[PDB]
């Protein structure tokens, strides 16, 4: 159209000037082109004008460093403004090769002892840094875009070597250093070849560098932690099977926590929180694979340490978990609490939440029935309680603001409830707040809030809950059942299972005082057929999980109504 | 019936240890003791004060094992702030160890607790 | 009472807030 006409008028010459086999005319022309190329609407023309090809084809191979550097900046800018597909296209022309070469050249420049780098002209080295910058960025976006690219990149050895070279020597600008650190973080995440590349590097020993960094007082320690964490988990350096020098995941948690101590750089904060949350899901992996004052007065004081102890633990085999609990969760709570004043700490709260959510859901998945995992239960129970009161009421007492935050704190409350089980504190009658939330909030199948409210509520209603609390809640669930006409099936499975977990023991006061007194078993015999219909009305192929779930629910319901009779 | 002994341990020599000391100092008023770990023992007024104050925190509900055959007892808290002490971000949060030795058995002391408090 | 379930950890596995990498503007 017309807009395009004015655009081509502006643009076309510049390309022709770059196109100029006046490689210096284009040192100045290409040098111009990145500035020219920032514009959004205009770019789509530029792209359609086949710039990508020209640059890739010509500019990068020129003998003048200003050419290549202008050209690598062109690509960078492009990939940034544009969308992921773009990078995937670059990967198709194997820009990777072009980069590998580029990085070899930077690497020879740094590591060289003949010129050598440090004695280079001021703008000389500034040019290298400019080139490195674009190179880094590209690898970032390319790795991120797709998996098969993330692999392809963690295969080009020269690339890794360069990233190590920088991170290790720390003689480049902080914007560049930090960019390198990031780039390694992406590549190192849930990837093995990179995990090993960093550990197995004896050339610069980039590992020991990171360790030191994430260990000490350096302002950048957190970033180091992000990488190192990715590594530990990538090669499974965990509690049950530590790395060299017992490098478990645990050792990071102090520095992360100290990064939290100060908030009352800003990016540094968010990052640490994010790490801690990942540590949460990843010690899931730990637990899966696992299965006149002195002297002897102190000695004795270790006699009372049997009681769950603040300072150190029974948990010699699980330092990760104790560090989380002992150190991390204090600060996680405080941050979950403190004021909602800006949107920045709104984010920080949503994070600290996500973290506690993670940890708590991980642990809550274990077995604790009878004396199972007693030690773990004994360390967690206190903390689960503290979390409950300290962070779950206040946000519920506020009735303040957000919806998705409600999902957050609801999901969390579910986790805590899964562990606490009727031993869970009752103040301001929270089960009513949640029930209200269920009705007022009236995708993936089981992400819906109704489910999460069914869950937490049916959890806190176990024996020995206040018999009245028990009553109202059981009532709400059975209510759901009678009027199951519009309730999503997921919520049926959760409701069924909730009641099954609450009223399976006749020896419980609520069995008689509530279940029998209000004659639930009638309503159950009422729903048995309804359940069978909705069950058969579910697609075992799209999707099977829900179907099989309901099936077992019907069996146990089917079984349990039958059982329910067994006892009058 | 003598002393209350609050106790912290930090395997990492350093900042985090001089900070634990600072907490026990301002909380007891006494300059604390060092061992890998700090602690401070407090007798008389302040002891009953700090005892109850953190016993509050534990909702006055203990278990039966913490009491020693010598009729003593203790508990942990993890947030030295839940006892009305503010938060100094150049200090952070620390956990504390609480320990009460009685004189003039387990039975007699459990019963003693039940009567007062 | 008694009950039947299987592979539960998988079920609730999903809820862990999950993260992967990736923005800012204005200069």
């Amino acid at each position: 159209p017309e807009l395009a006409k004015l655009r081509e008028d502006k643009i076309l010459p510049v390309l022709k000037d770059l196109k100029s086999p006046d490689a210096k005319s284009r040192t100045t022309a290409a040098g111009a082109i990145a500035n020219i190329v920032q514009d959004a609407k205009c770019r789509k023309l530029l792209l359609r004008e086949q710039v990508v090809h020209i640059v890739l084809t010509e500019t990068l191979t020129d003998n003048n460093i200003d050419s290549r550097a202008a050209g690598w900046e062109i690509l960078k800018v492009l990939a940034q403004e544009e969308e992921a597909d773009f990078c995937v296209h670059l990967y198709r022309l194997d820009v990777l090769t072009a980069i590998e070469h580029a990085a070899k050249a930077v690497l020879e420049t740094l590591t060289t002892s003949e010129p050598p780098f440090s004695k280079l002209l001021k703008a000389q080295q500034r040019l290298v840094w400019d080139i490195t910058g674009s190179l880094l960025v590209l690898i970032g976006l390319l790795a991120l875009a797709r998996d098969e690219i993330h692999e392809a990149v963690a295969t080009k050895q020269t690339i890794l070597r360069l990233l190590f070279r920088l991170i290790s020597a720390d003689i480049a600008p902080q914007d560049i250093y930090e960019e390198a650190i990031s780039c390694l973080t992406t590549l190192s995440e849930d990837n093995l070849k990179v995990g090993q590349a960093i550990t197995d590097d004896q050339e610069t020993h980039v590992y020991d560098v990171l360790l030191k960094l994430a260990t000490g007082t350096d302002p950048r320690a957190v970033m180091a932690c992000g990488v190192l964490h990715n590594v530990f988990t990538s090669l499974q350096w965990m509690d049950h099977s530590p790395g060299k020098d017992g490098a478990c995941d645990a050792i990071l948690i102090p520095t992360l926590t100290r990064a939290l101590e100060h908030v009352v750089y800003a990016n540094i904060t968010l990052l640490a929180l994010v790490t801690l949350a990942s540590i949460g899901t990843d010690f899931q992996e730990t637990l899966v694979k696992g299965n006149s004052i002195t002297s002897e007065m102190q000695a004795d004081m270790e006699r009372v340490v049997g009681a769950d102890g603040t300072d150190d633990g029974d948990l010699e085999d699980l330092p990760t978990l104790r560090e989380l609990i002992q150190t991390a969760v204090p600060q996680l709570i405080r941050l979950s609490n403190l004021p909602i004043d800006s949107d920045e700490s709104l984010t920080i709260q949503s994070h600290a939440l996500s973290a506690l959510n993670n940890i708590s859901w991980t642990i809550s998945c274990l077995e604790f029935a009878n004396g199972e995992n007693a030690n773990i239960h004994n360390a967690w129970y206190p903390t689960a309680k503290k979390i409950w009161r300290k962070t779950i009421l206040p946000i519920l007492e506020a009735d303040s603001a957000d919806l998705k935050l409600a999902t957050q704190v609801t999901s969390l409350a579910w986790a805590v409830a899964r562990v606490l089980h009727g031993e869970t504190p009752t103040d301001g009658n929270p089960h009513r707040k949640f029930i209200s939330l269920y009705h007022s909030s009236k995708e993936d199948p089981f992400q819906g809030l109704g489910v999460k409210c069914i869950g937490v509520v049916g959890s806190l209603a176990h024996d020995p809950a206040p018999i009245e609390v028990n009553r109202e809640v059981g009532v709400f669930l059975v209510t759901l059942l009678r009027q199951s006409n519009n309730v999503p099936p997921a919520e049926i499975v959760e409701a069924l299972n909730q009641l099954f977990d609450i009223y399976g023991d006749e020896e419980l006061a609520c069995d008689k005082e509530v279940f029998w007194k209000d004659g639930f078993l009638k309503h159950l015999e009422e729903f048995l057929p309804k359940m069978r219909t909705l069950t058969k009305g579910i697609d075992k192929r799209t999707q099977p999980e829900l179907r099989t779930r309901a099936d077992e629910a019907l069996l146990n319901l089917g079984r349990f109504v039958q059982y329910k009779k067994k006892h009058a | 019936i003598q002393k209350l002994v609050l106790n912290i341990s930090v395997g990492e020599s350093g900042d985090r240890l001089t900070r634990a000391a600072k907490v026990l100092e301002q909380l007891s008023g006494q300059t604390p003791v060092y061992s890998i770990a700090v602690h401070v023992t407090v007798r008389g007024p302040k002891a009953e004060e700090i005892l109850e104050r953190g016993l509050k925190v534990k909702e006055y509900e203990l278990r039966r094992r913490n009491f020693s055959e010598t009729g003593n007892f203790g508990f942990g808290i993890s947030e030295h702030i839940d006892l009305g002490i503010k938060y100094d971000p150049s200090i952070g949060i620390y956990g504390m160890d609480f320990y009460c030795c009685m004189t003039r058995t387990r039975e007699e002391t459990i019963r003693w607790f039940k009567q007062r408090f | 009472a008694f009950h039947k379930l299987v592979k539960n950890s998988a079920y609730y596995s999903r809820f862990q807030t999950k993260f992967k990498r990736r923005k800012t503007d204005y200069y």
